[PDB]
């Protein structure tokens, strides 16, 4: 038989756990002498899209073309149905933007004997598209430990930091290379201390932050968006940030009202439920940060190892088995189209979707988002220059307005809704 | 008598119906001709307020001083002359801005500032112009699918103009519904979170919103059920321009049991109101229905703010002089629930909803913008020339947070 329970109310519990990330993974001025080649290639294709009769010959053909015949973008020309056409992007010269006209990559492999084309229909979707893909081919090749130091420092986004009444710094937040945003910042994570807890609802007693976006520096191609990645989930876990997460906007103090749910499962016949995720055959390559099983890192390293099987290789959005390697054309030049195919061959989303099993012991954290600008007049000049004095700490000071989120992050005045699955 | 559950399941799972519109309903240089002499007429009551010396005929604009009830004066007649209240920039004004309506006795308004009084009155006469234009010329006359969307994807799946439902409505003009065209397969996903959903960036040029309706530079968008009615008057979710808005979303099924003190219908069959929706039953459409059909019964004629029943006209004060009283009449009725719509009409036995938890960005960043824009006019390319203003364009995401059937469910006792 079945059984069940209910409830609703506020008690004094366990804090979530909150990540800041800002939106652009690279800090421009401390990596563009990494990407000078492929901004230098972009800035041409965008010419000679927008506005061809600007372009020279002599100014063009200096180009590191080895970049581009890795995966070009081409127009595909169909509007002739009896004759389709394909052209390489390298009495006007004006490029077709018609109904049968399409913007494709070149996915190539087996010494390019082999290819196929992904399609937009947008030059916006296939330039965003491509860039992404290039710059992943480079940031590939560099030591995380490297790396690490080019995106935001926590002292320079974490301006100022509260939680109740108690103070706050940026070392107090754990720090990981989230691949896709660079450095993101947990704070409360429960893994290297005991979690705080909070007594009471209102934002009086949530986190209080003050960040800094710093849009000046955004990677100009990357990061379209602009605004902190955001995101609340249970101690020890990961959390997979680019699907779960929400924006916050600058030059406001967004504020969020936040509420727990729990749940658990009745069993395997009513859902295949796993208590700590021993069962599965998967690997769970996030083991390395000590994080409890969850569904969601179960398929990513699901998809990762087949990788490491189709590819030999492992790409770099997903954590790494420590003898493997990441996806370097320099080392595995057919490496784009084959992660491509485990990208569009749907078998490949499901088989790991059938091995992973769902999660026990359920936890989320509803929200309630709200909004007013920020700072109003009666408070931006004083505050703000408090806060120069703040960014005045630096070996040479650096100032801006536009750049700056706050955040109010806190219980409601009912915090919990137990809920339950029971066999009987 | 009953008692509560909740349950779940993980399914992959179907996509709503998404509804857009342009927050103007009509291009402004395109209605302006119909419009130009009211916009006279408003612009010279503006100018009377301060800095300078027949459709007011109608709907004669009213001052009020304070110090009399039952006394009015014609707000384009003489004038002159501050009750205090607690830098300190608070005050009541004695006199007030109004406009009153009659029945052959009447009934009025007042507002607390009168530029506000002036944009209601005009709201008034501009329904009165706007009921009598016929919907082909609206619908010729309001933003077109091709140029309200720049683009769109689902799941990297493409979208056209050809993938939205046109679907007019009578105060936002053209708005288009993605995702409900019949005899096709309603879509689904398979993966949660924004790039499997639904995403697309919208052209709203302010340029062509015609200044005397008060609004934000945005869109509306409303989630709902394939086979269910908008109503974009109430319960949409405005996008503001130069912003990223990510609505994610739960879905949530909800269910209640049919008992003498907890009566619902499965489909209204129940009811006598007939449906002038051409959509699914639900209890807001049922008492709107039953609504406009009590109007036409008793002012010969329906309200222009819904769709039309059978065998009737939209009212307008040039064809029935004592319209808006009766419609005030009804309406207070209404909300007396006098009318018989309160008591016979019922909920729906099931339904959904998708639980919105929106949130907002800046987009493009300052220095994307340098780039962006020019694609996104090479782009479109050939319908627009111009460099699209970053205040132009608004960019939306719709996609799940999880695949989770969340619902609640009920047992006897
Ligand atoms: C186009 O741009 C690419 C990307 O930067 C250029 O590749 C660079 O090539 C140099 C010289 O081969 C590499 O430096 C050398 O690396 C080797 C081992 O890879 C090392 O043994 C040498 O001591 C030296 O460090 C550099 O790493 C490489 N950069 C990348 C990102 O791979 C290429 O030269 C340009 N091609 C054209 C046609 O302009
Ligand atoms: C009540 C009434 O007269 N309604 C009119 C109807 O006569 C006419 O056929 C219809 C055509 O749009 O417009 C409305
Ligand atoms: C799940 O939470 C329950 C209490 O609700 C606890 O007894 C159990 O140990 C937890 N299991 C896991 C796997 O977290
Ligand atoms: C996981 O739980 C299983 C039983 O559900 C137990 O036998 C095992 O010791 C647990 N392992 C860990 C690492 O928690
Ligand atoms: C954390 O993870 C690291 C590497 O996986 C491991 O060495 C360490 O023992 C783990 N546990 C703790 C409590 O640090
Ligand atoms: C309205 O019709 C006129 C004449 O056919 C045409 O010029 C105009 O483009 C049409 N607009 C729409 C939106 O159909």
């Amino acid at each position: 038989e079945v059984s069940v329970s209910l409830s609703v109310g506020f008690k004094t519990m366990d804090f979530p756990a909150v990540t800041i990330c800002n939106a652009s993974p690279f800090k421009y001025s401390k990596i563009k002498h990494l990407l000078k080649d492929l901004d230098e290639l972009m800035e041409a294709v965008l010419e000679r899209i927008l506005a061809p009769e600007l372009s020279h010959a002599n100014a063009t053909r200096n180009l590191n073309f080895s970049i581009w015949n890795h995966t070009p973008l081409v127009l595909i020309d169909e509007r002739n149905p009896h004759h389709p056409m394909v052209l390489d992007l390298f009495a006007s010269e004006k490029i077709c933007n018609a109904h049968g006209c399409k913007m494709a990559m070149r996915l190539c492999s087996l010494n390019r004997t082999q290819c196929t084309f992904r399609n937009f229909t947008s030059a916006t979707q296939a330039l965003t598209e491509w860039y992404i893909l290039q710059a992943t081919n480079i940031f590939a090749q560099v030591p995380q430990q490297e790396l690490v130091e080019m995106s935001y420092p926590g002292e320079q986004m974490i301006l100022a930091c509260l939680f109740g009444a108690e103070p706050c710094n940026y070392r107090n937040f754990t720090s990981i290379f989230y691949p896709h945003y660079g450095n993101c910042y947990i704070f409360n994570w429960g893994m290297t201390e005991k979690a705080l807890p909070s007594a009471n609802p209102g934002t009086e007693f949530g986190l209080k932050l003050i960040l800094d976006i710093g849009q000046e520096d955004y990677v100009p191609f990357l990061a379209s968006t602009a605004g902190v990645r955001l995101m609340l989930h249970e101690q020890r876990s990961y959390p997979f940030i680019r699907d779960e997460g929400i924006y916050a906007m600058s030059g406001t103090e967004t504020s969020i009202g936040v509420l727990v749910d729990k749940l658990q499962r009745m069993g395997e016949p009513y859902s295949p439920c796993t208590v700590n995720g021993s069962e599965v055959p998967v690997q769970n390559f996030y083991s390395d940060y000590n994080t409890t099983y969850s569904i969601q890192a179960c398929l990513r390293s699901c998809f990762q190892d087949h990788m490491i099987r189709n590819c030999n290789c492992g790409h770099y959005l997903y954590p790494l088995p420590r003898g493997e390697k990441y996806c370097n054309n320099r080392d595995f030049p057919d490496w784009a189209h084959c992660y491509s195919d485990l990208q569009m061959s749907v078998a490949q989303r499901e088989t790991c979707i059938g091995m992973c099993k769902e999660s026990c012991n359920d936890t989320q954290y509803k929200m309630t988002i709200s909004m007013a600008d920020w700072p109003s007049e009666a408070s931006e000049d004083w505050i703000f220059h408090v806060l120069s004095q703040e960014r005045d700490q630096s070996t040479n000071i650096t100032l801006s307005r536009k750049g700056i989120v706050k955040l109010n992050i806190y219980f409601q005045e009912f915090n919990y809704r137990t809920i339950e699955e029971s066999a009987a | 008598t009953v008692s509560v559950s909740i349950k779940v399941h993980f399914r992959k799972l179907d996509f709503p119906a998404v509804t857009i519109c342009n927050i103007n309903p009509y291009k402004y240089s395109t209605v302006r001709h119909l419009l130009a002499d009211l916009e006279q007429e408003t612009r010279e009551a503006l100018k009377s307020l301060y800095g300078f010396p027949r459709f007011s005929h109608r709907i004669p604009l009213l001052i009020f001083d304070q110090d009399e009830k039952g006394k009015a004066r014609d707000f384009f007649t003489g004038r002159k002359r501050s009750i205090i209240h607690k830098n300190v920039m608070h005050i009541e004004s004695k006199q007030v801005v109004g406009f009153q309506l009659c029945s052959n006795d009447c009934a009025t308004y007042t507002f607390s500032s009168g530029i506000n009084a002036i944009q209601e009155w005009y709201k008034l006469h501009y329904m009165n112009i706007m009921a009598q234009v016929p919907l082909e010329k609206k619908i010729n006359m309001s933003y077109s699918a091709e140029e309200l969307l720049v683009t769109c994807f689902f799941d990297g799946v493409s979208c056209d103009a050809r993938n939205f439902t046109l679907f007019h409505h009578p105060m936002h003009g053209n708005c288009y519904t993605f995702n409900n065209r019949e005899n096709e397969t309603i879509l689904s996903t398979s993966m949660g979170g924004s790039e499997y959903g639904l995403q697309v960036i919208l052209y709203i040029n302010e340029e062509e919103y015609n200044p005397f309706l008060v609004s934000s530079t945005g869109a509306k968008v409303i989630i709902h059920r394939q086979d269910e009615y908008p109503f974009v008057e109430d319960v949409g979710t405005e996008i503001e321009t130069a912003m990223v808005t990510s609505i994610g979303m739960h879905l949530t099924e909800s269910f209640k049991l049919s008992e003498p003190y907890s009566q619902c219908t499965e489909d209204g069959s129940d009811v006598p109101i007939r449906n002038i929706y051409n959509a699914a039953y639900s209890l807001q459409i049922c008492l709107h229905s039953c609504f406009q059909t009590k109007m036409v019964e008793k002012c010969g004629c329906a309200q222009y703010s819904q769709p039309l029943p059978p065998a009737a006209n939209y009212c307008n004060y040039q064809q029935h002089p004592n319209w808006m009283y009766c419609y005030y009449q009804l309406h207070r009725a209404f909300v007396q629930e006098e009318l018989g719509c309160q008591s016979v009409c019922k909920e729906a036995c099931s339904f959904k909803e998708w639980t919105l938890t929106t949130s907002l960005a800046q987009w493009p960043s300052v220095v994307s913008e340098k780039w962006l824009l020019p694609v996104l006019t090479w782009d479109q390319g050939r319908q627009v020339n111009k460099k699209l203003n970053k205040t132009d364009l608004a960019k939306l995401l719709i996609f799940y947070k999880d695949l989770n059937q969340r619902s609640i469910m009920e047992s006897p006792a």
